This record gives C-alpha cells, sequence and structure tokens, in this order.
C-alpha cells in the first residue's frame, strides 16, 4: 500500500451539475481507478484524496464539463521485501496457488528454496512436515493490447521456523 | 493519465482501513442506482479490502496510538520499512522480529527485542 | 453527390465560406463543413505521427501512442495523397487542454 | 490561421472561438487533504 | 433577387450550438445594416414606396 | 475542382435543399415559409430531456407521415436507429428514454 | 530526394467501378500509370538479363 | 478589467449554444420555464434572467486571462 | 436480421435520396447508407479487362 | 515480354559466391583475445560512466553491505576548463 | 487482474511537421510488396491478383469484397500503402530543382 500522485482530465455530464464537483469527480475517479493495474505502478485500490482542482472547462464539442484534477490514490505495490499473510487458494505441481485475502489470486511462489523436501503431487499437499506468510523479491507488469495477469510477482518462504504452524 | 510518483509516501494499513470505512459509509448514505450499474468492481474491492483488513489485528488502532508508536520506534535508529511492518503486523511474540524481521543481525542486540514488544503490546 | 438526378446536395463553396467566416460563427462552419459533410474518425499514432488502423500503427508495430481523431474525410484523402507524393504530414498530437 | 482550422476541422481561433468559456459549478478549489498518520 | 426564376438554397443545422450562432449572430434584425457603411438594406421596396 | 478547392475550402453537404422564390409579404422579415415536402425530408435531431418529452411522444405517435412527426429514432443506449414507418409508434413513444 | 521505391496509395485514392454492363471495368489512371512503371522496371531487368 | 464590461454578441452566441446543448442533454433548469419545448427559447430565458452558470474566460493575446460571469457582464 | 428479436423479414425500400434496410417488423434498421461511384470519375476511370489483367 | 511473378522476391536472395574465410594465425588470435580483454576491462574502467540508478523503494541495514565502491578518477581542471567543475 | 489503460482522450492536433521518407521508411510503413504489373485472375469470377495492383490487402475500392487487411467493409477501412521496388533510381520532379 502506497500513494500515487496522477493528473486526469475527468469529464462530467450536463446532468450531474445539481451534485457538488468534488463528489462527483471522487466518484468518477474511483469507478475509473477501481480494480485496475497502472503499469509500473501496481493494481489501485480507490481514491486517496484530491489535492488540486483548477478550473472546469466546456468544450464546444461534447458540451460536458472537463476538469483537470490532480489526486492522491492508494496502490498495493510491495517494495521488494514487504511481508504479507495469505491464503492457499489453489496448488500445481510447480508451484502453490497462494492468494491474498480476497484480495488477488496472482501470487505465485516458486517452490526452490525451502527445505530439501519440496514437490507438489497434484494432491493439494503444501510440504511435508519437519495463514501462511508471504515475502515479495521483485514487481512485475507486462502490457495486454498488441494486436489490431499483468502483475504476478515473486514469492519467498525461507526458513522462517513457524513455531505456530510447522 | 500520467502517474507524478508511485512511491511518493508509504502508509500503514491503518489509514487504509479508515479510508474504507469512510468510503462504505459515504456510498451507504449516498448510493445510487445508475452510479453502481455502470461500474460494480468498485463495492466488490472495497468490501474484500475492507474484510481482509478485518481479518487483519489491524483493528482497535488510533492515530494517537500511531503516534506513540513512531515516537517510541525513533529512538531505536530503525528503518521505515522495519517500523511499517511491524506496525501492518503487530507482532505479539518474540520470534517474529528475530527471524522474519529483515536486518536481524547486529540490531536484536537480544536486549532491544523486550522493549520492543513492550512498545507494540502497548 | 452533385447533381439533383443523382440525389446530390447543395455545395457550400468557397463565398459561403468567406461570408460565414465574416460573421463569426464558428461552430456553424464547423458542423456544416466538418460535422455534416465529411466527418471520420481516424487513428493516429503519437509516436511517428502516421495514420493507423483500428487503434494500431503499423510502422511502429505499436498500439499504445494510437488515438482516435476527428477529421473531415477530404482532409485524410489529402494526407493519403501526399504521404503517395513523398510529402509526409507528420501530425504531433497533443491533448485538448 | 482560419484556413488550417477550416481544412482540419478544428473551430477557428476568430469569431467565437477567440475566448473560453467555464462553468460556474459548486465547488471548493485546494480541498481539504487527509492527514497522513504514518509520515 | 428578382424572383424571376431564380433558385436559392437552405439549410439546416444539426447542433443546437450553431442554430443559436445562426439565430443570434445571422439574425436578420440583427443584420438590417451592411458592415459597408452601415446603411441598411432591409428596408421598402418597390409597390411599398409607391 | 481540387481537393483544397473543391474538398476542402468547399465541399457538398447534406440536409438542404434548393428551391425556387416567391414573394410573400404577410410573413415577418426574420421567417421564410419552407414547402411541407421539404420539411419532412430536412430531419433535425431532437435530444430527449425533461422539457420536451411529450412534445417527442407527439411527434412518434404521428409518423413520417403525418407533417408535425420524426422519421428515425436512435436510443441512448445503442445506436441502432429505428425507421418510424414500420411497427408499433405507440411502442416507441411509451419507451422514450432520456437521452 | 532521389526516389529507389514508390508508394503505392491504398484503393481509397483509387476507386474500382464494376461494370458489368460489358467485359470490362473502370480503373483511375493513377493504376494505369502504376502499371506501365512496374512494365518498365520488368522490362529493363529483362534486357539487363 | 480592462476589457469592454459589455457583453459581446459572440459571446451571448457562444453562451446561449452552449446552454442549449447542456439543457438539452436533461440539465437542470433555474427560470422554471413554462411550456418551453425548444432549448433555445429556454437558453435565451435564462440570459434575460441572468441565472446562466457560465463564466467567460477572456483571454488575451500574450497569455493573461479573465474571467467575467455572465450576471457581472452588461446585455443589450 | 433483426439484432433484437431475430426477424429475418428485412426490406429495401427508398427513401427520401436514401438507401437502407429495415425489417418490417420492428422498423430497426441494420444498415444505412450507400457509396456510389460518381460520374465525374467515371469518364476518367479506364477500363481493364480478364485478359490482359491475367497475362 | 518479361514475364509475370505470382510471389514476391525473397527476403535474402541466395549467392553462389561465399564469404573467403578469415586470416589465420597466432597473430589474429592474439589480436582477438586482446580485444575481448579491452571490452572486458573497459567497462569496469572509471571511464565507463554507467546510468546513475534512482527511485530508490525503501532505506536498509544491509545498504552499507550491499553500497557499491569504486574509486574514481580526479581530472586535471588546469587543462579542462571551469564550466566542468562539479 | 486487470490493466488500466485509456478508452479515449480528447486529443486536439497542434501542429503538422512536413518532411520525408527513406526507402527503408517506406517498406517500413508498407505492407505489401507489388511486382506484378498485372492486377487480376484468369478465372471467371471477376476477382483481382495477389501481390499485385489492386490487391485488396492495400485497401478496400468495392463495396462486396472487403480488406484483407483489416477486417471491416469499404465505410470503416482507412486504407493501407503499399511499396514497389525500382531497378533503377529516378529524380523526384517535385524535388528536382532543390
Ligand atoms: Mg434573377
Ligand atoms: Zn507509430
Ligand atoms: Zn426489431
Ligand atoms: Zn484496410
Amino acid at each position: 500500500f502506497v500513494l500515487v500522485e496522477m493528473v486526469d482530465t475527468v469529464r462530467i455530464p450536463p446532468w450531474q451539475f445539481e451534485r457538488k464537483l468534488n463528489d462527483s469527480i471522487a466518484e468518477e475517479l474511483n469507478k475509473k481507478l477501481a480494480n485496475k493495474v497502472v503499469y509500473n505502478v501496481g493494481l489501485c485500490i480507490c481514491l486517496f484524496d484530491i489535492t488540486k482542482l483548477e478550473d472546469a472547462y466546456v468544450f464546444p464539442g461534447d458540451g460536458a464539463s472537463h476538469t483537470k484534477v490532480h489526486f492522491r490514490c492508494v496502490v498495493f505495490h510491495p517494495f521488494l521485501d514487504e511481508i504479507l499473510i495469505g491464503k492457499i487458494k489453489g496448488c500445481s505441481p510447480e508451484g502453490v496457488h497462494v492468494s491474498l485475502g480476497f484480495f488477488d489470486d496472482i501470487l505465485i511462489p516458486p517452490e526452490s528454496l525451502q527445505q530439501p523436501a519440496k514437490f507438489d503431487e497434484a494432491e493439494q499437499v503444501w510440504v511435508w512436515e519437519y495463514g501462511e506468510e508471504i515475502r515479495f523479491r521483485v514487481v512485475d507488469e507486462s502490457f495486454v493490447d498488441t494486436s489490431p495477469y499483468t502483475l504476478v510477482g515473486s514469492i519467498s518462504e525461507p526458513g522462517l521456523g513457524l513455531l505456530s504452524w510447522w | 493519465m500520467e502517474v507524478k510518483d508511485a512511491n511518493s509516501a508509504l502508509l500503514s494499513n491503518y489509514e487504509v482501513f479508515q479510508l474504507l470505512t469512510d468510503l462504505k459509509e459515504q456510498r451507504k448514505e449516498s448510493g445510487k442506482n445508475k452510479h453502481s450499474s455502470g461500474q460494480q468492481n468498485l463495492n466488490t474491492i472495497t468490501y474484500e479490502t475492507l474484510k481482509y483488513i478485518s481479518k487483519t489485528p489491524c483493528r482497535h488502532q488510533s492515530p494517537e496510538i500511531v503516534r506513540e508508536f513512531l515516537t517510541a520506534l525513533k529512538s531505536h535508529k530503525l528503518t521505515k520499512a522495519e517500523k511499517l511492518q511491524l506496525l501492518n503486523h503487530r507482532p505479539v511474540t518474540a520470534v517474529e522480529i528475530q527471524l522474519m524481521v529483515e536486518e536481524s543481525e547486529e540490531r536484536l542486540t537480544e536486549e532491544q527485542i523486550e522493549a520492543l514488544l513492550h512498545t507494540v503490546t502497548s | 453527390t452533385e447533381g439533383r438526378s443523382r440525389d446530390g446536395g447543395l455545395r457550400l463553396g468557397e463565398m459561403e465560406r468567406d461570408c460565414l467566416i465574416g460573421y463569426g460563427a464558428s461552430m456553424l462552419l464547423l458542423e456544416r463543413l466538418m460535422i455534416s459533410s465529411d466527418a471520420f474518425e481516424v487513428d493516429v499514432c503519437g509516436q511517428c505521427g502516421l495514420l493507423g488502423y483500428s487503434g494500431w500503427c503499423h510502422y511502429c508495430k505499436s498500439s499504445c501512442h494510437v488515438s482516435s481523431l476527428r477529421i473531415p474525410y477530404a482532409c485524410k484523402l489529402l494526407f493519403q495523397e501526399l504521404q503517395s507524393m513523398n510529402i509526409i504530414p507528420r501530425l504531433k498530437l497533443s491533448k485538448y487542454n | 490561421g482560419v484556413s488550417e482550422c477550416i481544412i482540419m476541422g478544428i473551430p477557428m481561433n476568430i469569431g467565437t472561438g477567440l475566448f473560453k468559456l467555464l462553468h460556474k459549478a459548486d465547488r471548493d478549489p485546494n480541498p481539504p487533504k487527509r492527514p497522513l498518520i504514518f509520515d | 433577387a428578382d424572383f424571376d426564376g431564380d433558385e436559392m438554397n437552405l439549410h439546416l443545422p444539426q447542433t443546437e450550438e450553431a442554430k443559436a450562432e445562426a439565430l443570434v449572430l445571422m439574425g436578420t434584425k440583427a443584420n438590417l445594416v451592411t458592415p459597408r457603411n452601415g446603411e441598411p438594406l432591409i428596408a421598402a421596396i418597390q409597390d411599398f414606396l409607391t | 475542382q481540387g481537393r483544397f478547392r473543391g474538398n476542402l475550402s468547399g465541399k457538398r453537404v447534406d440536409f438542404s435543399g434548393r428551391t425556387v422564390i416567391s414573394p410573400d409579404p404577410n410573413l415577418r422579415i426574420d421567417e421564410v415559409a419552407v414547402p411541407v415536402h421539404v420539411a419532412k425530408i430536412l430531419t433535425f435531431p431532437e435530444k430527449v430531456n425533461k422539457a420536451n418529452i411529450n412534445f417527442l411522444r407527439k411527434l412518434v405517435q404521428n409518423g413520417p407521415e403525418v407533417h408535425p412527426g420524426a422519421n428515425f429514432i436512435q436510443q441512448r443506449h445503442t445506436q441502432m436507429k429505428r425507421f418510424l414507418k414500420y411497427g408499433n409508434r405507440e411502442k416507441m413513444a411509451q419507451e422514450l428514454k432520456y437521452g | 530526394l532521389i526516389l529507389t521505391r514508390l508508394l503505392v496509395p491504398p484503393l481509397c485514392i483509387r476507386p474500382s467501378v464494376v461494370s458489368d454492363l460489358k467485359s470490362g471495368t473502370n480503373e483511375d489512371d493513377l493504376t494505369m500509370k502504376l502499371t506501365e512503371i512496374i512494365f518498365l522496371n520488368d522490362v529493363i531487368k529483362k534486357h539487363r538479363i | 478589467r480592462i476589457t469592454t464590461p459589455y457583453m459581446t454578441k459572440y459571446e451571448r452566441a457562444r453562451v446561449l449554444g452552449t446552454r442549449a446543448l447542456q439543457i438539452a442533454m436533461c440539465a437542470p433548469v433555474m427560470v422554471e420555464l413554462e411550456g418551453e419545448t425548444d432549448p433555445l427559447l429556454i437558453a435565451m430565458k435564462e440570459l434575460k434572467a441572468r441565472k446562466i452558470p457560465i463564466i467567460i474566460r477572456r483571454y488575451l493575446p500574450d497569455g493573461s486571462y479573465e474571467d467575467w460571469g455572465v450576471d457581472e457582464l452588461i446585455i443589450t | 436480421r433483426c439484432p433484437d428479436c431475430g426477424s429475418t423479414e428485412l426490406v429495401e425500400d427508398s427513401h427520401y435520396s436514401q438507401s437502407q434496410l429495415v425489417c418490417s417488423d420492428c422498423g430497426c434498421v441494420v444498415t444505412e447508407g450507400v457509396l456510389t461511384t460518381t460520374f465525374s470519375d467515371e469518364g476518367n476511370l479506364r477500363e481493364v479487362t480478364y485478359s490482359r489483367s491475367t497475362g | 515480354l518479361p514475364d509475370v511473378v505470382l510471389k514476391p522476391p525473397p527476403l535474402f536472395p541466395d549467392t553462389d559466391y561465399k564469404p573467403v574465410p578469415l586470416k589465420t594465425g597466432e597473430g589474429e588470435e592474439y589480436m582477438l583475445a586482446l580485444k575481448q580483454e579491452l571490452r572486458e576491462t573497459m567497462k569496469r574502467m572509471p571511464y565507463f560512466i554507467e546510468t546513475p540508478e534512482e527511485r530508490q523503494d525503501i532505506e536498509r541495514y544491509s545498504k552499507r553491505y550491499m553500497k557499491v565502491y569504486k574509486e574514481e578518477w580526479i581530472p586535471d581542471w588546469r587543462r579542462l576548463p571551469r564550466e566542468m567543475m562539479p | 487482474k486487470e490493466q488500466f489503460r485509456e478508452t479515449d482522450v480528447a486529443k486536439k492536433i497542434s501542429h503538422i511537421c512536413f518532411g520525408m521518407k527513406s526507402p527503408e521508411e517506406m517498406r517500413q510503413q508498407a505492407h505489401i510488396q507489388v511486382v506484378s504489373k498485372n492486377l487480376y485472375s484468369q478465372d471467371n469470377q471477376h476477382a483481382p491478383l495477389l501481390y499485385g495492383v489492386l490487391d485488396h490487402r492495400m485497401g478496400t475500392s468495392e463495396k462486396d469484397r472487403p480488406c484483407e487487411t483489416c477486417g471491416k467493409n469499404l465505410a470503416d477501412c482507412l486504407g493501407h500503402y503499399g511499396y514497389i521496388d525500382l531497378e533503377l533510381p529516378c529524380f523526384h520532379v517535385g524535388y528536382f530543382r532543390a
């Protein structure tokens, strides 16, 4: 979770003029930045606040109200060393499928660093004994449109001990 | 649609929880039919993130407690990431600070851990 | 088209454009000569300044800088003919603000 | 110029297009910012 | 015009802004005088002067 | 007849007519008489709002045959036009949404 | 400034009319000029060979 | 404050056109129209009543600007 | 056919100098406007046959 | 008359002449090895200025352990004009 | 889950920068190479040839035959250019004096 400064040109139709301008701007920014991943930024959650809001122009075309709004919004982007607590939403032979609680099913931990008893035989077996912890390692983003996802990240689970659960 | 700074200021989970609660109450007090039907992903992401934060011990927090915790940890020369993780996780056990918290070498000193536990539990 | 037997429309000649300019009606002239006559939406790439298709630039093999733009169809025909004459018009787009 | 505005299909700078219009909407410039507790 | 068989054109705008600009700037009551010398052109004519 | 003079500076448009003139002193100086036949061809796009809804309803109910009326209806959600000469015009008038 | 490739324009600039009334078509002069240019290129290549 | 306080005909035409385009798109009315099915008539009534929520942004050639309200300007 | 109801009773009828496809049941059009060549270009365009254009 | 072609010519037409093999000997191999050594030792040279990294995520105690250290040559400011001093 | 991309921007053209294209840029912009001086086939359907003039990969000009590059009709097809190689270079008359 981190704040991101953005500058957006929001278009409000004329039938929303009776509403307050700031409230409608916040609603439009939330509707435009909900469950979406900005490249090299991360998955945005919602709008945090609006810092600068300049004059509202009206163009000779559509005729709506165009406002350039400077705002700060919260996004989910670790700092390459953040510790998280997720739940195992599946498991593949090449790696377990852990998902943050109802947040995003995109965490794919590679099983190549635990103690030498690592294997997944497709029977949802996590690991042989001697709330699941997660150590983000690197971020990675990709595009979608290439003809006329985008966030997975690598997850580490070192020899943390885990006296509560093996 | 360009961004100015993706790492402007790090914030803990308490600010996110407060923002989610405020947005939820403003939504339930100003619910619109067409605005909701236009994009329903907003309600879903807000509700699920609020539920995830509720599953965490992030509750029972206040800005005064966060300020006191920050002032207490400022005397321990720790970095911003360590105190951020300690605030977001609220470790009740010492082993969470011993092994899970990074930069453990030359930082634990086997004596400061008790003070860290007493501060995080207060 | 031109003729009445060909189901043609009237022609706002150069003198009509001069009169509309003298009156100062910019929106009326825009509606007559652009909106109601040969309005079209083309795709222009913001990197090389060339014309694309279906939101894709074959020149740069990318589609991130391609944006839609309203234009008279005669202007697009002129741009294509000039590109055929090795006179390449490079359009540098920008926000309306 | 006016000729390029007519050719490209944009409103000309002369006439009614010399100035711009603003909407007198109910707003508040520089709204109060949420204070940051962690920073 | 002289009503001797001359054909005239009639256009209908397809925009409210264009309609308003035509009614205001090109209004008949607002263009009763020519900008050349200010002399009024829309005035009485034959069978009205007599 | 080039592109600049024949297709850029001066070009042909639609929604226009050409007819012979005739005198009529019983009309104001800012008014002009339009034949019924040409009036049924040249159409104006009016947007459905809270003010002229009951007027556009009657215009649609009249149909393209009666002079006061309309010819096409473009929905707000979908841009598929609907011709008023076919189909039940009463249902179309009763299902006139804003926009 | 010295051309080695010729940019043949799209079909939007060169309209093609299907005249089914006779055994023929209708193509603009640019198509004929490009055909003659390609024919001259082929003739030059044949003479070079 | 240095320009002419009178509202020109071009500004009048543009303001009326913008107001008619807005009202045609289900904009709120502030003059309590009485059976006016034409948006331009409603725009003219709002202009005569001086209730149009539009502020003209006159730009100087060098780059400076100034805001003038419709109710602040003088109409003819 | 009709996009909403699926009726395939689309009839070609000439409007006021306009050609379009419309269904007789719901009066909804599926394709309006037609592109035709002008005689101004017809006299300029030259003829090409299949044999000469094949070799 | 020239015949008509249905497919465009190949993007890389074949040629019956092949490039002459390179010269052999101890000299060419020594020059190759020395050029490789220069490539390897010239990137670590202080004259090889790399792109300055920016936008650090966080500060950590291991920074001093991962701090890149490299000696920097001191340019002779007597010969160089004054406009290049930091 | 989903990547944030802008749908449409109110882009306004600022200025037109005229210039010229190198022979490599002509190949890069064009889609297919026109090498055959002929345009039509030998059958009886009256269809055009491939890799020649009037090919439908460089746009369309008939209401029944759509473009092959982009799957759109005539009203939606913007057109595509082609490049033709010359054995010997020629002076460009428009720039000849220059
Ligand atoms: Mg006469
Ligand atoms: Zn490009
Ligand atoms: Zn139907
Ligand atoms: Zn095409």
